[PDB]
Parts: structure tokens; sequence; C-alpha cells
């Protein structure tokens, strides 16, 4: 702790602690990202230089020509440590050393839409326009997690790139804290800098005619909503977007907005919902390539198909407000899943790859007094990211003691954590439990509850009943990660992993007049076939069986990628809550550390040999002991001479 | 998705396969449970000698074909034969190779030890499946319609059964199989419309009595005073137009054939009916769930499709059971799948991973491992 | 308030357990004194295996478990069985944590010393509560009437009894213990009630039998000139509603299962009954204390309850008393909880605070300290 603090109050944010590369928020501006810093560290071991993510990222792209592997970067922190910031930074670091597109590189219209070194740039501010808000830590935090993979040619030079998101916050969309706000783009568009688009999208410029974005703030002063819109508005181009699709773009985030205005009521002496009005379905409608009526009617009368037929339902006020919202929601993520993958299709070229540089970037282990679904999912994935160290350093260390021929004898670190993960992902596990009761019909998170302990409580160790009280706010069950204790709470768990939406919409949306409204659709139309009758299984058809049951998939294609890589690890850290340059909470910071995986990083060193110097870190520092004899030591061979 | 896509639903029938991917909403194949086998040499234009026949293959050429039923009411009865139906089932109807796909299976009600140990034997043994699973057929008929607690009429082409279902687990000794369904039926049908004055002489007249059966026929509350309608003689008639003109009329016998499942005695049967069993299963259960059973009558079948089974079945048990109780027959419209759709969801579910037979279990295990 | 809020008392019986806050009116958790071990291995869908079932989810999932008694006739017969009672008391019902609260438990009238020794083993040893207490239970109820001296007849699912009290110190050997509560009650009426042409067949018939006992079950004055009175057949009958329709009537056995507690004759019981053991308590006891306890005959416990208790045991003593005396029957409303108010009362008062057992105490002077 005490060694971070004090290079901090002397204004180094870059401290290494073993393999990773502790990264502490400044709050405030640095020469650091210094364009004359980005050659210096090129070419440059970690030990010919003070600690530096250039560093890292050098480094990575060295090795990757030097040993024909593929490599990682897995950035990570908690929401306001300033993960993207440094993302990007890296990316831009990527794209700088190692382009030269020969002819995008001329000062005419430099960086704009027609070249990928800037695609592959312009492809942030969309997804942030649409994945990113301000929340109550940061002014631009990501509210979704991230993976590129930089496809490095033979020669060395950018060939590819690939974007992956995980996780969206879809209910930013609906929701919002009250010191939040809402993805940027609504707060963009209605900025007024582009008028047409108000008036096209049928719009005000006044949030608080659009309760989904402005449950809780609107402005903020660190961000400028009407330079944004452009510099949104002017990558979707570069990106290759049709004016369509960017037409569809634009008024599909509109519909939703609109969608958060439809208003219902009650028939008379009738438990139905009757549409209170036509004045915004009327909206929504045109903008999304619908018709208002069918619209309501769906909406108000689901006609649902329970047995072999299609049975006509009846919903209730509460049931539609809520069933929109579904939409709404479904809808957003959707488009903005297709975004990447259009993006992604831009940043396909024709020209040989051999390696890539991935880096990714998602949330790490939080814990809060409340844990819900979301929290399981994320704690999951890092855990799993630890084991992927743990055993990268036991591999690695085993080489130095096999290099110098030491003798000792050690179990993988990983090891440890196998027992969280099969609790989890294994057949019985969590998630099964979870995705098998999603098939009941008429099961209760209380139903699920129960399986989840009659099988595993008392028969598993990382298995707990809760602890209910401290700063916890109820009661289910708690697990045993790394990091520590969760207590989790299940209740909503088996809708939020249903994922119920009324399919008579959907219907519509299939056959709408706005090509892509219908395309972000198919796949749900496609799988139809598969859950003909009331009761059985969605996967028949290619529907989602479970919430979780593709997060998984994802997470696995992911760890999978992740493994025919070099891991190169990055820890980014947050000083103190209260936004201060030069200053840290102590036991904020101390968190992090533990669920960071820098203090399990310092155990597994300790055991035993603790302080474990890198060669060349070690030349330098010392050559000048025996000055002479180190000095040819260390120059004669970069090991050798340490020796 | 591994397994996600891969897993596959196969529901064994006395008279239809049903099949396809767990996850589909509907069977992606579905046809008899025939095999045929060639009753003199020779071939047709083009093909070879083949030994055999399945399915519609088998139906359609049954002239020259002696066809055999490999599941007589439910069980299986000739485990040669049925291989034939699977082979088939995987290689040709759903074109997949079963080595990498895990199979959910169904069994009926009280299906003996011995076979669903033979099947997991032909399953893992001679298919080379991943994994597999043995639901019960009434129970997947259930959860399809939400529920766990119920009680499933299920009836098709050779059985009707009464399951209870109590928090899933099946009660054994209060279920009740009847012996008579819609392949009895149809051949009740056939003679009050052969008595009506008529010939269903070539093959291509006896097919179509069971789609008159199909789409005509009814079942009528009020069995009593519609008969008293029909000879008034109302706009009650039905004429069906046959593979040609022959336009044949069918007024009245119409719901004579459904009022078979109630009245037993129209076909020579001395068995109670369907609603009077439905009642007996339930008052052979604990006390403290016959709330339960009554308010959660499950139908599931083809056999059960005939419309206004649903309100003669809930106006048959109320005025059987105490009045202090709620009555409630859940009827879904694809009922003539629930079985299948039933499979579909909980194989594609999230938590059945867990229950799934694998390789490792039945090479370690012996049959006996997925037999329960 | 540190423990002014903080006192639990628990009320182990028989039949129910009664819990709370010192302070409250009326018990916080009343549930089956039961403890379910499943005889199949299985889950309830979205629970885990489940070792062990307590209170009520023991009771309504019986068909599956084996239902257990800790507590016969108002003694602790397992132990095992009893600290699962007291851990969902704790930590379910009233969701407490124990380690912080002063618990004042109750025992039965001459509880075996080497118990009392031992729940406090197990109050101090596994549950770590700061303080505890046990009371008597007859003791408490006298006591939450106002009085100190009276001679309270018990009487709750198990056990019936008769402890004679004076200024405090309930007297050892004038207690009187009659193995015939409300439990045999339930199960007497059960018998008259099919003896009246009837059938308590399935679960959900037998459970009911006792919500009948409580709801329409009355102790007549003149018992004598009641059956007499039910064959000129008066509007004295009562029908019931079932869990159903069937109306079931009661007219005449509705006070022939409380004639059980004044003659035990009615069940093949040879010893005396209620009112006689009050007497014979009072006989037993000092002379001169001998008017006091006539004029406070104290009523607690579920099964005296049953309306013209009070009445009928005026006139039964009062005819056994010499003339020159007192009698005096209190039977106060809330009496099935008097038990537990009284301890409410005595846990949350002012003076109590100087007897609690603290962890101080017990740490220094082993059970010994509280078994007094």
């Amino acid at each position: 702790l005490y060694n971070l603090k004090e290079r901090y109050a002397a204004w180094m944010i870059y401290t290494y602690s073993g393999l990773f590369c502790v990264t502490v928020n400044p709050y405030k501006w640095l020469p650091v990202y210094n364009p004359k810093v980005v050659l210096a560290y090129r070419g440059k071991k970690r030990q010919e230089a003070p600690p530096h993510i250039f560093s890292i990222s050098d480094n990575a792209y060295q090795f990757m020509l030097t040993d024909r592997e593929n490599q990682s970067i897995l950035i990570t922190g908690e929401s306001g440590a300033g993960k993207t910031v440094n993302t990007k930074r890296v990316i831009q670091y990527f794209a700088t050393i190692a382009a030269s597109g020969e002819k995008k590189k001329e000062e005419q219209s430099g960086k704009m839409q027609g070249t990928l070194e800037d695609q592959i740039i312009s492809a942030n501010p969309l997804l942030e326009a649409f994945g990113n808000a301000k929340t109550v830590r940061n002014d631009n935090s990501s509210r979704f997690g991230k993976f590129i993979r930089i496809h490095f040619g033979a020669t060395g030079k950018l060939a590819s790139a690939d974007i992956e998101t995980y996780l969206l916050e879809k209910s930013r969309v609906t929701f919002q804290l009250p010191a939040e706000r809402s993805y940027h783009i609504f707060y963009q568009i209605m900025s007024n800098k582009k008028p047409e688009l108000i008036d096209m999208l049928l719009i005000t410029t006044n949030p608080y005619d659009y309760h989904y974005v402005s449950e809780g703030e609107i402005t903020v002063p660190s961000i400028d909503d009407q330079e944004e819109l452009m510099a949104t508005d002017s990558a979707i181009d570069i990106l290759g977007f049709s004016a369509d699709e960017k037409t569809a773009i634009y008024k599909l985030t509109g519909a939703v907005m609109h969608y958060g205005n439809l208003k219902f009521k009650q028939k008379q002496r009738e438990e139905q919902a009757e549409p209170d009005g036509t004045e915004v379905a009327d909206k929504a409608a045109y903008l999304m390539g619908l018709n208002s009526a069918e619209l309501l009617k769906a909406l108000c009368y689901p006609r649902v198909g329970v047995g072999n037929e299609a049975v006509t339902k009846g919903e209730t006020v509460s049931e539609v407000h809520n069933s929109v919202g579904a939409l709404a929601k479904a809808v957003y993520e959707k488009m903005f899943l297709w975004m990447v993958i259009r993006i992604n299709q831009q940043l396909d070229t024709k020209q040989p790859r051999q390696y890539f540089i991935g880096v990714l970037d998602i949330a790490g282990f939080e814990i809060f007094d409340f844990n819900s679904f979301e929290q399981l999912c994320i704690n999951f994935t890092n855990e799993k990211l630890q084991q992927f160290f743990n055993h990268h350093m036991f591999v690695l260390e085993q080489e130095e003691y096999k290099k110098e021929g030491i003798e000792w004898e050690f179990i993988d670190f990983g090891m440890d954590l196998a027992a969280c993960i099969e609790l989890i992902e294994k057949p019985m596990g969590i998630f099964s439990i979870l995705e098998e009761e999603c098939m009941f019909p008429k099961a209760t998170d209380t139903s699920f509850k129960n399986k989840l302990y009659d099988e595993h409580l008392g028969k598993s160790n990382n298995f707990q009943k809760p602890k209910p009280a401290k700063g916890k706010a109820e009661a289910h069950f708690s697990l045993v990660h790394y990091a520590g204790t969760v207590d989790y709470n299940i209740s909503g768990w088996l809708e939020k992993n249903k994922d119920p939406l009324n399919e008579t919409v959907i219907g519509l949306y299939q056959k709408s007049s706005v090509k892509t409204l219908a395309l972000l659709f198919a796949t749900y139309g496609g799988e139809a076939e598969g859950g003909g009758g009331k009761k059985g299984g969605k996967k028949k058809g290619s529907s989602f069986q479970t919430v979780s049951a593709l997060f998984r998939e994802n997470l696995n294609k992911l760890m999978a990628n992740l493994r025919s890589t070099h891991p190169h690890f990055v820890r980014c850290i947050i000083p103190n809550e209260t936004k201060t340059p030069g200053a840290m909470e102590h036991e904020l910071v101390l968190h992090q550390l533990r669920c960071n995986g820098v203090l399990e990083g310092i155990r597994i060193c300790r055991k035993g040999f603790p302080s474990r110097v890198l060669y060349a870190d070690f030349k330098q520092r010392y050559r000048v002991l025996n000055a002479s004899a180190i000095p040819e030591g260390q120059f004669m061979d970069s090991k050798k001479a340490s020796e | 998705d591994e397994d996600e896509t891969t897993a596959l639903v196969c529901d064994n029938g006395s008279g239809l396969v049903k099949a396809g991917f767990a996850g589909d909403d509907a069977p992606r194949a579905v046809f008899p449970s025939i095999v045929g086998r060639p009753r003199h040499q020779g071939v047709m234009v083009g093909m070879g000698q083949k030994d055999s026949y399945v399915g519609d293959e088998a139906q359609s050429k049954r002239g020259i074909l002696t066809l055999k039923y490999p599941i007589e009411h439910g069980i299986i009865t000739n485990w040669d034969d049925m291989e034939k139906i699977w082979h088939h089932t995987f290689y040709n109807e759903l074109r997949v190779a079963p080595e990498e796909h895990p199979t959910l299976l169904t069994e009926a009600p009280l299906n003996p030890k011995a076979n669903r140990e033979k099947m997991t034997q032909i399953m893992f043994e001679t298919f080379n499946v991943p994994a597999m699973y043995v639901a019960i057929q009434a129970v997947l008929s259930l959860y399809a319609s939400g529920r766990t607690t119920g009680i499933v009429l299920d009836s098709g082409d050779g059985v009707t059964h009464n399951v209870p279902i109590y928090e899933g687990y099946a009660l054994p000794h209060a279920i009740m199989r009847l012996d008579l369904a819609g392949r009895d039926l149809t051949d009740y049908l056939m003679k009050i419309l052969t008595e009506r004055g008529y010939s269903f002489v070539t093959t291509a007249e006896r097919e179509i009595v069971r789609d008159i059966k199909e789409k005509l026929c009814y079942v009528a509350l009020d069995f009593e005073n519609e008969m008293a309608t029909a000879a008034s003689s109302s706009s009650l008639e039905k004429s069906y137009e046959l593979p040609d003109g022959q336009v044949i009329t069918i007024g009245n016998e119409r719901f004579r054939c459904p009022e078979t499942l109630f009245q037993p005695s129209f076909i020579g049967m001395e068995s109670a009916g369907i609603h009077e069993t439905t009642y007996n299963s339930i008052m052979k259960c604990d006390i403290d769930i016959r709330k339960d059973l009554y308010a959660n009558n499950v139908m599931s079948g083809g056999t059960t499709m005939y419309p206004g089974i649903a309100d003669r079945m809930q106006k048959e048990i109320t005025a059987l059971a105490p009045s202090t109780m709620k009555i409630k027959i859940i009827a879904p419209p694809e009922r003539k799948y629930s079985v299948w759709i039933g499979g579909s969801i909980l194989a594609s579910l999230s938590t059945f991973q867990q229950m799934w037979i694998t390789k490792q279990e039945y090479d370690e295990a012996g049959p006996s491992i997925v037999h329960r």
C-alpha cells in the first residue's frame, strides 16, 4: 500500500507489482501520453525503462514477433479506475508504432472514414455514445466489457481488428440513479447541434419529456454533448455505415425514448389495459416502420401460442408498461450488438494475418452489500481470469527454478480456485440449477432457491447460507471466491434469465419497413419453429433457454482465446472516491489490491522466495556493485550477466 | 452451444414418432412408427433391393410389405424393429450423426425397469450418443404447461393414461391405463360410417376415415340432447369430399365417435371411461393433494384434441367431485406435441445439464445408472 | 434497551413452539414441534438437497419424510432434534442472531435436574447466548394472571398438569400429571365422527378433524341432560363445510369429546379426571394454604379453551370442596399463550435482570449454576 502511495504523492502513476502494471488515476493532466514517450518506450525491455503501460504494450509487440505467439493485455479495475482511457491509449499505441497504410498516412482528411487505424480508432467514440454514461464515479463510465483483436500481419504491420461486447447495462436505457445518467447518445442528440434530427425523430430538446432518460441527471459540465454528437456522427460514417443505417440508428434510438412515453389505461369494468392515446404510438410506430394499431394491439392483446395453437392473451396495465420497457431495452441492446458487428465487418480485410494482440477490458470483482445476478456473472468472469493468471505464474515461476537449477516443487496455483469455478459452471452447479428451473413454467425464485440448497448445501464448502447482517440487505447465498465471501440475492433471476419478450410485437419488427430493425430480430424469428407449443425448450429452434446460457458460451470462447495467448496484465487503480489528485484512501486501495490479484501475486511470490528480480531490471540497478564484472555479465548475457 | 443446439428430443409413440432439436417449438420430424418388411423379391425403378422400410415409405408401399408396430400400447415390444426406427430418425429424418448429440428420450408411465435399462444399452452401446436421459411422458406434458403438480390425462394412438404428478414425481400407485385410444376410435367411426350406408372399400377409402375423424369429429357436451338435436335435423350435418368427387355426409356420427371415450360400452369395452378414470386416480391419491390435482387436469395427446373435450370433462368431473372443490381442465392448443415440447424446454434448460447420463456414468455404472 | 428489546421468550411444547420478544403481547412465532427427515433422495424445484425439515415445512411435506416429535409429554426426549427446533426458531422464525440476545426458556413441572442443566449446556455452549433463564411453565401462567399463589391446571398437546404454587414456589409433592391432552382428544373425536358414519380418508380429511375440535367443540355443564337434549333434537347440531363442499354435520359429539377430560373412561383410561385431580392436588397440600388454592384455579393451555370448561370445573370442584370454601376458576381469553405472556412480562421486567444466568456465571460455575 505504502509503496504505491509514496510514488503517487510524487506523481508516479505507474508502478509494477510482479507482472502487473499498476496504474493510479492522476485526476489531473500529465505529459506521459506524450508523443515523445511513445518512441522512448519503443524497442525497450521493461528493465531498460521505468514503469509504464507502453512498456507492457511494446513488449507485447516485441514478444509477438520474437516468440511468434499471440499476445494479450488484461485491463481491469473498478468503475472509476479509468480503464477505457488506458485501453484506448494502448490501442493508439499499436496503431502508431505499426501502421503505415502508406496512402492513408497523408494530411488529407487524415483519420476520417476511409482508413482503419482510424476506423480502429473511430470505433470507440461510437460505442461510447451508446455503451457509456455518467456514473456517480466516472463521467464517462464503460457500461460494458470488451475484447479487441488486433490482428497484426506477417511483416508486423496492422491487418485487422475484432470487437466483442459483453454484458451491457440494459437497465440504463430505462432507468437511472439520481446522480447518474443514461447513455450519452440521448443527451447528445437532444443537444441540438443537428436540429433536423430533433424533427426527424419527433422529439423535443428537453429531456424531461422522456422519462426513460431523465430520471437522474441530464447535464454534465465536463461533457460537451454538442461536440460529441458530431464525433459520433462522423465516426459512423468512417465506420462505413449506410446513411439509411445511419438513419435507422438514429430513428431507432428515438423510438425507444418514445416508448417510455407510451401510456395506458384500464378498460372500464375490466382489468385490461387499453391504450391511453395514439399520439406517441404513432411516432414510435412510424419511426420503426410499423403500424400504430397493429402495434398497440399486440402490446395489449398479446397473441400467444399455448398448446399447438395460438391463444390470445390479455394483459394488465402493469404488464404492458413492463413489456414495453422490455422491448425498449431489447431493441437497444440488439442494435448495439449489430453496430458492433457492422463495425467488425468493415474492420475485416483480406490481407493475411499471422498473429493478434488481444486487449481485454472488463470489470473486476466488485463486492456490494447487494449482489445480484449481474454480480455473479462478473465475479465469475474474474475468478476465472484470476486462475488464469495464477497458473501462468506457476508455469512461469517453475521455469526459473529450472533455468537456475534450484530445487523447488510446487503445485499449480490455479488449483486453489477450481473449487469455486466447478460449483458455478459444472453441471449440477448454480447456473445449471438456474437454467433448468427456467424451463419449469411454474417455478419460483423460491423454488430455484431450494433446489440450490438441497443440492449444494452441506455438501459443498464454497457454498454457504448468508450472513444477513452487516452492510447487507437480505439473505440467500454466499459463495467463497478468491477475493472473499459474496452474499448473493436471488430475486428476479428466473425472469432476468428468461428474457421474456412479447413475441407478437417482435413479429411486427420482423416485418418492418425499416430493414435494419427487421434484421436485428431475425435470429428470434428463426428459432420460433423450435418452441412452437407451450412448455418445452426454446433451443429446438435456436432460441435462448438461459440468461446465462450464452454468457457462459461467450465466456468460453474468450477464455479459450485468452489461452492461445501470452497473457500481459494491467491493473487499474482508483485513489480516492473524492476525485483528488495526489491522494489515496487506504482501505479503498487496499480493497482493490485483494480483488485485483496484486495481493495474491505477492502471496505466491512469498512462498519461499518473496522478492523476484527480472534480469535487466537486475543489471541496470546493480551493475555498479562489481561494476566491471557485473556489467560484463549483464551485457554479455541478459540473464547470464546477473548470474 | 456444444450441446445447447445439439440436444435431440425423441418422443416414441404407438402411432407416431415426434423428433427434433431441443430449442425448437415443435417436432422437426413426425412419422409413423412402422417397419415394413417386403413380402416379395423385387425393386423400385432406380433403387436397389431394400430389406426394410420405415415410417412413411412403409405406409406408402404397404401393399408389398408386412407392416409391424414396435411399440404396443406405449411399451417397446420389438427391440430389433425399434433400433430400426431410431436409426431412421437420426440418420434420415434429422440427418444428424448421433455420436455427437445428447439425446432426450421418452418412456411410458409404468415402463418396466428393464426396458429403460435396455434402450440405454442400445443408445450408448449401438448408437454411441455422448449422453442421454429418459423422461416420463405425462411428466413432460405437465411441465410444458408450466406446472409441477397436476394430473395428466394422456391419450394418443394405442394408450390412455392418467398420471398424477406431485412436485415432479409421478405417483406410481395412482396411475391408470385404459387401452382405448385414437386407433380404436378411427375403427369405430369406420363402422358407424359404413353403417350410415357406405363403403370404404379401397385403401384410399380406408385411410381417409382417419382424416374425417380428425377434421370433423366433435365431443359434445350433453351428448344426450345432441342425438335428440340430430333427429329434428338441424344444420348440424357435415359433408366431406373424398379423394375424388364422392361427397360423403356425416351429420350425427361426428360426435358418436368421441362419446366412445366416455362410454367404452359403444365398443364392447367393459372398462370405465376417461372422466371416471380421472376421478378414480384422484380418489387413490393422498387426501391433502386432491385439491391440487383437481385444479390441474392437464390434457395431452392427439386423441384429446376433439373440440369440446375439455367442456365435457369439466362438467364430467365437477359433478363427481365434492362441491367444495375447484375443478380445472387445462387443454392447450399445441397438445398433440405437449410431451415433446416439455422435453424441448427441459433439455434446452440451463439446469438440466447436470442430469444428463454421460458415457462416463454408463461405462462406469452399467445401465443401472440411468434407470434411477 | 440493550436487552429490554433483546430478551427472547421461547416456550417449548409437545405440539407447538411459541416464541417472540419479551415485551410483545403474544408470540411472534408459533409452529409445530416436528423435525422431518426425508424418506427418499431427491429435491424440490429450485432448492438443494435438504437433510432435515422443521415446523410447518415438515408438516406440509409429511408424505416424503419421517416426522419426529422431540418433546414427549413436555419433557425433551431427543436432544439432536431439539437443537434443530431451537436453531430454526432463532435463525429462521425470529431471524435474530442468538449471541446477542438473552433467552428465557420454559421447562415442565418435574423436569429432571439433568435436563435443565443440558439445555443450559446447549444454550450457552452451542448457541452462545449472552444470558438465559429457565422458568417453570405453570408458574409463568399464574404470574401472567397477576398472582403468586394459586393452582394452575395446565393442558396442552401431550400433557395435563396441576401445579400448586405458593408465593412463587411450585410445590413438588402436590403436582399431578395426567398424560391425556389435545392430541388424544383429536383422535377420539376422529373415531366418534367416523362412528357417526364418516370417513377421514385422505390427509386433507385427517388434519381438519382437529379444526373441527377447535371451532365447534364444547364442554357442557350437565353433560347428563345434554345427551338427553341431543335426543329430543333441538337446533343443537352443527355442520361444518369441509376443504370442498362435503358438509359434515356434528350435533352431539361436539361435547362428547371434552367430556373425555372429566371421564378418561371414554378412552380406556383408568386415571382420574381433571376436576378430581385439581382437588387431589389440593388435599395433598398444607391445610392452611388450601383456601388460597381454591379461590385461584388458574387455567392455561390450548386444550382448556373449550367453551364452558370453567363453568363445569366451577361446579365440579364446589361440589367436592367443603362448603365453607370459596371456589374460583380463572380462565383468561389469551390462555393458549398464558405461559408465554408470563415469560414476556417477567423477562421484560425491571427486577429480573439480576436473575439472568450470564456466561460469566456459567463459564465459572458449570451448568449447576442455573439449575438452582
